């Protein structure tokens, strides 16, 4: 995952190795915003925005992209919460569109970023691969000794 | 020094002193 | 059973096909993920109109998507549903199309037609019984023009039974940012009108206006025009699925909508565009709806009908409404405006009732217009034809291809044809 | 089972093997003393030396070659060098007197009573080997000892011995240089006897050798342990085989019965792709296709000639390293369309590949790269007859003013012999351009 | 009881059988080790036919493994399953083989003809009453068809009674590696037209592109590419060890699949061939299942039988299936493309249906064919074979070895049979 302070949005790409039976594409993910929960009901797009205009004198002639009389209340505004950089530890619970999702490792600046945040200093590797099995060991056949042993 | 002394950039047009003398190897080690 | 099988071309048609199926995911309840979650089972009985069944409760998408720029693909494939869509699908080329229509249609056509008419056969056999085939893209769109005339010139020999929906924006009317685009139309609507049946007509300034009378809302992304356009396209397309006395068929729509066969390019109408503080200052009413859907503001196909007259007329109503007041709404304005209808034929509103509402919203419909309002719009271009034509303006490169002028003259020639085919009829 | 017996005559041929076990005994690990370290691969002799070294109960790698020299010095040199405890004393065949760079005072004055100490060497090597597909030499043209005495050994073990191979490796004599004057005197000497007797000879110059150290390796002052580095590394790659496995294995038996058209001419042509420097391999990537156009590119091949004048016969590649077949497949097929590539219509197919998984390794104190993926490219054309053609030209001048022949018919010798190799050279080139005519 | 033997042959076959006993071996699940993990009493039952039993719960595998190289039978039984092959079984040669045809047939053939007819006959008797032999080996393989042609001879006179498959690999019409390769192939078709009764042919290309194509993996092993063919084979003896209402018998077979004596040249097919996702993208039906079944991109074996037409065709399904959407595939197909078929034979069409699916899917199938296709393969070796003899290249080799042109004569005069019988038959 990639986390962009300047925007607050994040990014997901995948590491697929060779013969892994899998696309060349990257970037599994946007660079957009993931949003708390699930897939949210849209919103009728056509008032998915921020600021709220009041009344467009300018349809009366031309003389700019017409007049925007803003309001002051700005009413309308449904919540949709976002994946901030507030949940951000080692093992957490985390729905990407619908992607149950856990956490078990970070880079190299979190661990001065984290620190700096709110205090945090207990940040230790997990385990995310399978675990191996070896291939145990050999035997050999019961044996009789006629003749040398060996 | 500067970037590297220790190999300088073969195809190195500029002149090396050191050009005679012990000879008969590869370009970085006699550098 | 009769079902459809889509098409998307061009970057157009790749933006489309996105917003477009989304909304249908998004309509039905099936999450991203494809694991449908069941909450109506309305809309769990008719989804193989649209939709394959995959195993674990997929749904797979009856859709192919064709292009030349990959990272148009990876764009799109790496989007909210591009799991949804199938790599199977995903049929592209080598090249860059350069946005010529000679290459799309000719040059690395001859080697992609092969592979799309195979990924066509085999959904087509994957699937029962059609009503047709619906095509998103652009006529000033080179690569969809390219490959959709080539296309819907292939599927017709094949398939001369079936559907042949068009849906096709028309370019800026002031600025056509590129400037062959007056070539590329001109070109590609002399196939269009031979090969189609039906055709929609979308722009963007119109679209720009709306975006600036109800959304009110100064910057919104182009997606959020395409959610608009789809929405049209869902509305048309509902009526086949959902329940209700309302005759869904295109055919039904269409055979009540053309009376003579060059009629193939007709404009939309929607239902309620409601700004920031109407949303709660709305009564909700046949009557303010029947208002607002014969406005000409509310209009985005093309310009104002107001400068010619009405020749059909169609509109379908979704949500909880009653045969009268729809009845009545028509005996309102058909008072309102007899003189504006043609004289050759009375009584030409055609309505369908869908009692499914969207999800929501509750009264809604959508309209369907075939008026005399499309002259100006080839008269437009025929002035920007005729000028380049006159001193062969930019035409090296065709020539080059292996195209000649003759096959611009027969182009105009029908065009012409067709201005004083709609001027006849009603002038 | 699968080994071989290597021989090495003339102290021109003795150099360029002492490489070739020092680094033969590089990629097996072996020890300058003579054992490996506490690690189990002793025994009686069998594994991956027991095709090349003989490790007996004694512990001891004992290398499978015998070096026959004339002159003492330079074998006395190696003797004191740092493997001189592995190798066994007379099998360093040395010599008190030298062949005066005369074909025949080696082939005659001095071959006969040191032929059957050496006769004596083989059976004793022959009776201990079990598979004994045949032999490698290691020899010259332009060879003071090495032409004469190499001669007549080689007619010896092909009488008693005719049912294995005898693969033939020389420095061919430079076309335009000449350090002696007789070089083409005994050069052509030695190719009348052997065009019916050899089984595969190869050939090399080292003027395109050095050529590419300062070309692509960047070295304007090498050595000749960088030249005999080099070469050892082309009979490692052919040996690897042998060592190694892959996805195909092939062996010299292959490569006999599948690369000469017809008797008499068994002279291809071998060349190494991968030839560059560490830095260069350090910042670039290497693969099929580059290597491919490489090894094909007409510069660098190790002989002064151009295949536009020729005509492409056979082709043996040995990939080497970790590849596959598609890419290979893909890129050899590219190669079949390419139109300045130039086969007879006589072979449709004349592709002979080897796969080894195996990745070359570097030498301690080398000059190579790390490479990963490598081929031996082993070619027979049509544009080699102009090297006879040089060489003729070249005699039939100091033959008309019959120069030196005071020197060699004072020792015993006529003009006969020499009068058979102008029409049996004239036989070579008639023969080049019969088979060269479609 | 009816069991089969298996002949291990060329170094091809060393790894085809490498691959091909361990695909046996976890299908019924015993370990590397030889200790079988009771798990199915059905291939416990069906186990014997192939398999005996010695102490301690091992299943011997009853074939004979002959090669002239250790090094690569080193490589085997240093294999995973090295140790469940045998010693005993393990016959070779002193001598290298320099890729010789003739060597291995008159020279190097004859010292070890003596011990591997002992070794087969101890085998023989060691089982009751087989059906008969199989063999995997190369036609253009050095000592494979060297060592081949003699033996298929010797096992005509000694049991003339029972089946002598064949399985031999093409190689790649773009280039043989080997050279004198057209030689060897020519030689040893010479006696395998006059001795076989059953010949699969498989080309390593079409293989090639199937990993472009569906494997999508860019860069394969070999052994997986082995790990591809090795389920085909597979799959027609499933048939014969597994119980369902279907016949297993090769001679229930055959004898459906020659129509005349000179027949013995068959081209494998295999069921759904899956890629990247569209393992959780297909939704596995009997119908998608037959399309993708009956493709000439499926098509593995040597070429495309649309320059030509179909003789006979057979596949086996594997899986929970009926016997009624099978029969209306057959009917689809038969309408589908009823020209391409002879019109010597109409309903030329044999199904089995085995009830036992494979481990890890269940919808499968296998597909055996003769079809008018083989043509292309031996026209290309006739020019081959006859410029390489226009000026005897090569041969000198085979004089000393004792080979004479008068071999060579009747061996492409009897393929120039074979290329107008199977002309004419179709044309
Ligand atoms: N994706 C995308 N397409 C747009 C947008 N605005 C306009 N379009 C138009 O969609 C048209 C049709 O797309 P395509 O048919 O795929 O175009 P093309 O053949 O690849 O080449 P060009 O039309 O010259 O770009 C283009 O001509 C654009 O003018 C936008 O905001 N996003
Ligand atoms: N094989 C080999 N040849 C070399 C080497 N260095 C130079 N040469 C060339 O090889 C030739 C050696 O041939 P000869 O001089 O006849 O060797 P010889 O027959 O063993 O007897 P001498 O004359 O005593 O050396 C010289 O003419 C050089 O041009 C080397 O290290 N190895
Ligand atoms: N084992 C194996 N054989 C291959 C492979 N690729 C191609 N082959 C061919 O399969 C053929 C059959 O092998 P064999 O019949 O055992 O060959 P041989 O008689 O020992 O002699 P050669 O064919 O010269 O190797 C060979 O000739 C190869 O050309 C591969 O990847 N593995």
């Amino acid at each position: 995952l990639h986390y962009f302070l300047c925007d607050g949005t994040v990014e997901i790409r995948e590491v697929l190795p060779s013969n892994s039976g899998r696309d060349a594409m990257s970037s599994f993910l946007r660079r957009g915003k993931l949003p708390k929960y699930g897939p949210p009901g849209i919103y009728q797009p056509g008032q998915i925005t921020d600021r709220a205009v009041l009344n467009v004198y300018g349809g009366l002639s031309e003389w700019r992209a017409d007049g925007y009389l803003l309001d002051k209340y700005q009413l309308g505004k449904v919540e949709q919460d976002f994946y901030t950089d507030q949940d951000l530890s080692i093992g957490a619970t985390i729905n990407v569109w619908g992607r149950k999702v856990l956490l078990c490792d970070c880079d190299e600046f979190t661990k001065t970023y984290y620190r700096t945040k709110y205090g945090v200093d207990n940040f230790t590797p997990i385990s995310c691969k399978p675990p191996h099995l070896p291939k145990i060991e050999r035997k050999y056949p019961p044996y009789t000794g006629f003749g040398s042993e060996e | 020094p500067n970037l590297i002394q220790r190999k300088a950039i073969s195809g190195y047009a500029g002149f090396v002193p050191r050009f005679a003398w012990v000879m008969g190897m590869n370009y970085r080690d006699g550098v | 059973m009769r079902e459809i099988v889509h098409l998307q071309a061009g970057q157009c048609g790749n933006q489309i096909g996105a917003k477009f199926w989304e909304v249908i995911s998004d309509e039905h309840g099936i999450d991203p993920t494809g694991t449908y979650h069941g909450d109506s089972d309305l809309q769990l009985e008719r989804i193989n109109v649209y939709y394959n069944e995959a195993t674990g409760g997929k749904y797979v998408p009856r859709a192919v998507l064709v292009d030349l720029e990959p990272g148009t693909m990876d764009s799109v494939r790496s989007g909210p549903f591009g799991q949804i869509f199938r790599p199977d699908n995903f049929v592209f080329g080598q090249s860059g199309a350069g946005n010529n229509w000679a290459k799309g249609h000719y040059t690395e056509g001859a080697e992609l037609v092969d592979s799309v008419l195979d990924v066509v056969r085999k959904e087509a056999e994957s699937c029962d019984c059609l009503q047709g085939f619906q095509l998103t893209h652009s006529l000033g769109g080179g690569t969809g023009s390219g490959m959709g005339t080539l296309l819907i010139s292939k599927i017709r020999e094949e398939y001369p039974d079936r559907i042949m929906n068009t849906f096709s924006v028309v370019p800026s009317p002031k600025v056509s940012d590129t400037v062959v685009e007056p070539y590329n139309a001109t070109l590609s609507v002399h196939q269009l009108v031979e090969n189609t049946d039906e055709t929609y007509c979308i722009d963007n300034e119109a679209l720009y206006d709306i975006c600036f009378r109800t959304l009110k809302l100064t910057t919104p992304t182009y997606g959020d025009l395409n959610h608009l356009v789809s929405a049209t396209m869902s509305g048309v397309t509902t009526c086949l699925r959902f329940p209700g006395q309302l005759n869904a068929d295109l055919r039904k729509l269409a055979v009540n909508m053309v009376p003579f066969p060059r009629l193939h390019f007709f404009m939309p109408g929607f239902a309620p565009l409601t700004s920031r503080g109407s949303q709660q200052y709305r009564a909700l009413t046949v009557p303010e709806l029947t208002q607002q859907m014969f406005d000409a503001k509310n209009m985005m196909a093309a310009c104002d009908p107001r400068h010619g007259r009405y020749l059909t007329v169609a509109a379908v109503f979704r949500g909880r409404m009653s045969m009268k007041e729809v009845d009545e709404q028509m005996l309102n304005v058909q008072n309102k405006n007899s003189s504006y209808f043609v004289e050759w034929i009375p009584n030409n509103v055609k309505t369908a009732v869908c009692d499914i509402p969207p999800r929501g919203l509750k009264m809604s419909a959508t309209f369907i217009g075939n008026s005399t309002a499309i002259q100006e719009l080839f008269k437009r271009i025929s002035e920007q034809f005729t000028a380049m034509f006159r001193r062969k303006a930019f035409l090296h490169w065709y020539t080059g291809e292996g195209m000649d002028e003759m096959e611009f003259t027969e182009a105009e020639s029908n065009m012409n044809d067709l201005v004083s085919e709609y001027q006849q009829y009603q002038d | 089972m699968r080994e071989c017996i290597s021989i090495h005559v003339g102290q021109a041929g003795v150099q360029i093997g002492n490489a070739c076990w020092e680094l033969y005994c590089l990629e097996h690990g072996i020890q300058p003393d003579g054992q490996m370290p506490s690690d189990k691969t002793i025994g009686g002799g069998d594994d991956s030396f027991n095709t090349f070294f003989s490790e007996t109960g004694a512990g001891k790698h004992v290398p499978r070659a015998v070096f026959v020299d004339l002159e003492p010095t330079v074998v006395d040199e190696v003797r004191t060098g740092t493997y001189r405890q592995l190798f066994h004393p007379e099998q360093l065949i040395t010599g008190k007197e030298d062949a005066a760079n005369n074909y025949a005072r080696g082939h005659y004055t001095i071959g006969k009573e040191i032929v059957d100490l050496v006769l004596d060497r083989i059976r004793k090597l022959a009776d201990l080997c079990t598979g004994l597909q045949g032999f490698l030499i290691f020899h010259s043209f332009g060879g003071g000892t090495g032409s004469g005495f190499a001669s007549l050994l080689m007619e010896r073990l092909s009488v008693d011995y005719g049912k294995k191979s005898k693969l033939e490796f020389a420095i061919y004599p430079a076309p335009q240089v000449s350090t002696a004057v007789v070089e083409p005197y005994n050069s052509i000497l030695t190719t009348h006897t052997t065009l019916e007797h050899s089984d595969c000879a190869f050939m090399v110059d080292n003027e395109a050798i050095y050529d590419i150290c300062r070309r692509n390796l960047d070295i304007e002052r090498p050595t000749y342990t960088n030249l005999n580095r080099l070469i050892g590394q082309i009979v490692s790659s052919i040996t690897a085989s042998l060592r190694f496995d892959g996805a195909l294995n092939v062996d010299l038996t292959e490569f006999q019965t599948n690369l000469v058209p017809y008797p008499r001419i068994h002279f291809p042509l071998a060349t190494y792709a991968p030839v560059i420097s560490a830095e260069k391999a350090y910042h670039e990537q290497l693969s099929v296709a580059e290597i491919t156009n490489a090894c094909f590119e007409p510069a660098n091949q190790m002989v002064k000639c151009d295949p536009r004048h020729g005509k492409y016969m056979a082709c043996c590649m040995l990939y080497r390293g970790d590849v596959v077949p598609k890419d290979v497949n893909a890129a050899i097929a590219t190669i079949k369309t390419k139109r300045t590539i130039q086969f007879v219509d006589w072979c449709p197919t004349g592709f002979k590949v080897g796969i080894n998984y195996q990745p070359p390794t570097v030498v301690p104190g080398g000059d190579l790269a790390k490479v990963q993926r490598a081929v031996c490219m082993l070619s027979n054309t049509t544009a080699i007859a102009e090297a006879w053609a040089r060489l003729d030209h070249k005699f039939d001048l100091m033959y008309a003013k019959r120069a030196f022949v005071h020197w060699y018919v004072g020792e015993g010798m006529e003009e006969g012999e020499f009068s058979e190799a102008r029409e049996d050279l004239a036989a070579l080139e008639k023969d080049y351009e019969e088979v060269g005519v479609d």
